[PDB]
């Protein structure tokens, strides 16, 4: 449920939206901030923002160095579990092309989804006040308790005659 | 080999802090730059405007609507004086108060009014003392009241003023 500013999956711009309805958008759902919280952890080399020298993943430790296979999908799956509300991780595979050096595995997550505690502040109520009568109403009556009965007189009369 | 005077707009404001960008994560995406850049460019013209609020307030620089304001600190009111030649007698008068009136001394304060070679000064016997002007950028008669201040107690003064030679 955690909060934050869009990400547009396709381009990896803030999600202004489309050109009907332009604006700005917060992640409600929890597929969607968990989708943009691990794209972030993942995008950012570990030591290379400021201000956090232990935020990111250390891909100098692996890219350019001959290394294993097995190593590297330990850290890749431990980075995932990392993230408190990850309920567990399907399938994995990984494989690995000698001839052009390429690495590229497959992976998916599987997340609950959670209620919203309080809607004080997003957008509506779920109250229904009353409305004030109109005119004499309140101190003389209402037409209204003329015209259903007048409507359930004219269907009883309607129901009997067969049909 | 460097300004002792740190008080400068900040070089290349703009482009630092784009260049805390992590890993060129949202480089190139045309979306979140824009909305960046907007906001950080509004700090571009509050930086540059606290070195006015420090530059102008100097002196030399400061505009009649607040020349005022130095002079009131200092006793010396407008009265008539004009905003060029009012900075002069503002000059003129502080400068007094650390003056001994000698002849080496009173070419000194002449030499900010009229240039290198506008002013000369003849000598007299019996306390006489002659002033002569050859490049005056501002009308003498407002300013002469001042000349008068900074000599001894018994000079007998003249004062010529032509253009030129």
């Amino acid at each position: 449920q955690f909060k934050d500013l869009l990400l547009d999956p396709l381009t990896g711009d803030l999600d202004f939206g489309t050109p009907g309805d332009r604006g700005m958008r917060l992640a409600l759902t929890n597929q969607l901030s968990l989708r943009q919280r691990l794209y972030l952890r993942f995008a950012i080399w570990a030591g290379d923002w400021y201000f956090d020298e232990t935020f990111g993943f250390p891909y100098r430790t692996f890219v350019g160095k001959k290394t294993v296979k097995a190593v590297l999908d330990g850290r890749i799956k431990s980075e995932v579990r990392q993230e408190p509300d990850v309920l567990q991780i399907t399938d994995f595979q990984s494989t690995m092309d000698v001839v052009s050096r390429s690495y590229k595995c497959f992976f998916t997550v599987v997340t609950a989804e959670g209620e919203e505690i309080s809607l004080a502040f997003v957008g509506e109520d779920e109250y229904q006040y009353p409305t004030p009568p109109e005119s004499n109403v309140q101190l003389c009556g209402d037409e209204g308790v003329i015209i259903n009965f007048k409507n359930k007189l004219y269907y009883l009369i309607n129901f009997r005659l067969p049909k | 080999l460097k300004d002792v005077n740190h008080i400068h707009p900040l070089p290349d404001f703009v482009r630092g802090g784009f260049d805390y960008v992590p890993s060129d994560i949202f480089s190139g995406k045309e979306n979140f730059e824009q909305t960046l850049r907007i906001l950080l460019e509004r700090l571009e013209f509050i930086d540059q405007k606290m070195v006015e609020l420090a530059e102008l307030r100097t002196t030399l620089n400061a505009e009649d609507a607040i020349l005022d304001e130095i002079g009131r600190q200092l006793g010396i009111y407008r009265n008539g004086l004009n905003d060029p030649e009012y900075r002069a007698v503002i000059m003129i008068l502080t400068g007094n108060n650390s003056k001994s009136g000698t002849r080496a001394d009173i070419i000194a304060t002449l030499k900010q009014l009229f240039g290198e070679d506008g002013v000369t000064t003849y000598k007299g016997y019996n306390y006489r003392l002659d002033i002569n002007i050859f490049n005056t950028c501002m009308e003498v008669t407002d300013i002469l009241p001042e000349i008068i201040d900074m000599l001894p107690l018994v000079t007998h003064l003249r004062v010529v003023e032509n253009q030129g030679y």
